[PDB]
């Protein structure tokens, strides 16, 4: 079950100064970055154009070039039009793209925050705010509704172009997607209570069990941290175990992954 | 406005005279303007490489910054963030075990 999540951020910090900058991410993979510095997208994988012709390809990306210069406009017109109610700096971020699923696959989403709040998504053939936005935000939404035209493309890029072309990505991609990278451990513990600390990194994909045992018995006050990015496209997880001094001896921590294949890293501490 | 938090970590086993890659990671801050530096035994490291910043469901923000390093036992290292959220900057030492 993927998700394709294509990520805007907007600052604007006066009328002479503001960025636009995008991130899109297949899962846990990032496929296309385009920095405000740029002209065109960027490829951030050899398979991310998916299953589109050189041509289809350029006139997408044709659109996001005259859709960043004409968003940039609009909320800048937006704050001329609201002011002094909405004023400088401001933050707009876009989270849009589509989730797909078994037999037909999908459900899309296009969510916008202002300042850092959900305040408005495109939803069946229209923009609208969502419930609990300020009223301030009324006139730029009949405003934005009232461009028939960018709600029929963004209607078309939702429901049909979204979908195609993560279907074409997920097979192009797919040797990447499904790529096994084995975690390495190792174990550490600070100096009466001992935490003891198992370290798990370089593997991929996310999926992990990683616990403290004592022979066959679970630890239970294992207690594992958040999932961590590696630069390499890999993860880093820590398990931890408080424990009394003289009691670390038979404690082992141990790894299951499925790029191990039945080979469990088990270190004794 | 929301506060960096942030985590520092090395990408393999920590051996003495054997180089490594040390990640720093700045998470959950809002707004995205944010300056990152790494520290070896207090001096700014040149070479840092960052990703591209992302943003997470919740709307917040977040960034890996790493960069070559070779721990021994007689250097140390740290992430330190400013970020308009906090009144000075923020530093975190890496634990030599992380
Ligand atoms: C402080 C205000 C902030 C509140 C938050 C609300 C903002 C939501 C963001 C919505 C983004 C709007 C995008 C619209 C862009 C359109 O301007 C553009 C229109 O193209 C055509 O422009 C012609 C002249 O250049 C018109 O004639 C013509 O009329 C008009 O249609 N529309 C596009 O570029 C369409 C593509 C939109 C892609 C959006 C995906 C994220
Ligand atoms: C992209 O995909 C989205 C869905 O995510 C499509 O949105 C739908 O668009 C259609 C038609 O444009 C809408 O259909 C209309 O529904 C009306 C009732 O809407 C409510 O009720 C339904 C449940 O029954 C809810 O799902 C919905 O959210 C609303 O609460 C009907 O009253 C309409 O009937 C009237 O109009 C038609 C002509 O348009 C006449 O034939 C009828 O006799 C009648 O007068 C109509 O059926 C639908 O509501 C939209 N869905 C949603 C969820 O908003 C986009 O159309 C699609 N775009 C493209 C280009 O593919
Ligand atoms: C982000 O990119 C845009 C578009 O390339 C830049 O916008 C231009 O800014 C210049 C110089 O300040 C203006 O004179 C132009 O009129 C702008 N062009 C358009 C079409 O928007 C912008 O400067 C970039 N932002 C930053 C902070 O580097
Ligand atoms: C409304 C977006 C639906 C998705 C349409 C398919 C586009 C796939 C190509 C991804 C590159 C887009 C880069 C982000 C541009 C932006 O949002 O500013
Ligand atoms: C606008 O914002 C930029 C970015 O912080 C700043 O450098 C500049 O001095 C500001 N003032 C104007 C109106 O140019």
């Amino acid at each position: 079950n993927y998700t394709f999540r294509c990520l805007q951020m907007s600052s604007f910090a006066n009328r002479s100064w503001s960025r636009t900058d995008s991130v899109v991410w297949l899962g846990d993979l990032q496929t296309h970055r385009w920095s405000n510095d740029s002209a065109t997208i960027s490829f951030t994988k050899p398979w991310s154009q998916g299953k589109l012709s050189n041509q289809q390809w350029e006139k997408l990306q044709h659109m996001f070039q005259v859709y960043r210069v004409s968003f940039t406009r609009d909320i800048q017109e937006l704050v001329k039009m609201m002011s002094p109610k909405e004023d400088y700096p401001i933050e707009i971020q876009l989270s849009a793209g589509c989730e797909m699923y078994p037999g037909n696959a999908s459900e899309s989403f296009l969510h916008v925050a202002f300042q850092g709040k959900y305040v408005v998504r495109f939803w069946g053939t229209s923009w609208q705010t969502v419930p609990g936005a300020p009223s301030w935000l009324d006139l730029p939404i009949k405003v934005l509704n009232a461009d028939q035209g960018t709600s029929a493309t963004v209607q078309m890029l939702l429901n049909d172009t979204c979908p195609l072309f993560v279907r074409g990505l997920l097979e192009a991609g797919k040797s990447d997607l499904e790529k096994q990278e084995k975690p390495v451990a190792w174990l550490s513990s600070v100096p009466g209570h001992r935490q003891l600390v198992c370290h798990v990194s370089g593997f991929y994909p996310k999926p992990v069990w990683v616990m403290w045992m004592r022979g066959d018995q679970e630890q239970q006050g294992t207690h594992r941290g958040d999932f961590l990015p590696n630069a390499d496209e890999t993860w880093y997880l820590q398990a931890t175990l408080d424990v009394e001094a003289g009691e670390e001896a038979g404690l082992a921590c141990r790894v299951k992954h499925s790029s191990l294949g039945g080979q469990d890293i088990i270190l004794y501490w | 406005q929301k506060t960096p938090q942030i985590q520092v970590y090395s990408r393999h086993p920590p051996e003495n005279g054997k180089p490594n890659i040390l990640n720093c990671y700045v998470t959950q801050f809002h707004p995205p303007h944010i300056e990152i530096q790494m520290l070896k035994n207090g001096k700014k490291i040149p070479k840092v490489e960052m990703s591209d910043m992302s943003f997470s469901k919740d709307w917040s923000f977040y960034i890996l910054a790493h960069t070559e390093f070779t721990p021994t036992e007689t250097d140390t290292y740290a992430c330190r963030v400013k970020h308009a959220s906090m009144a000075e900057p923020k530093t975190v030492y890496w634990d030599r075990d992380m």
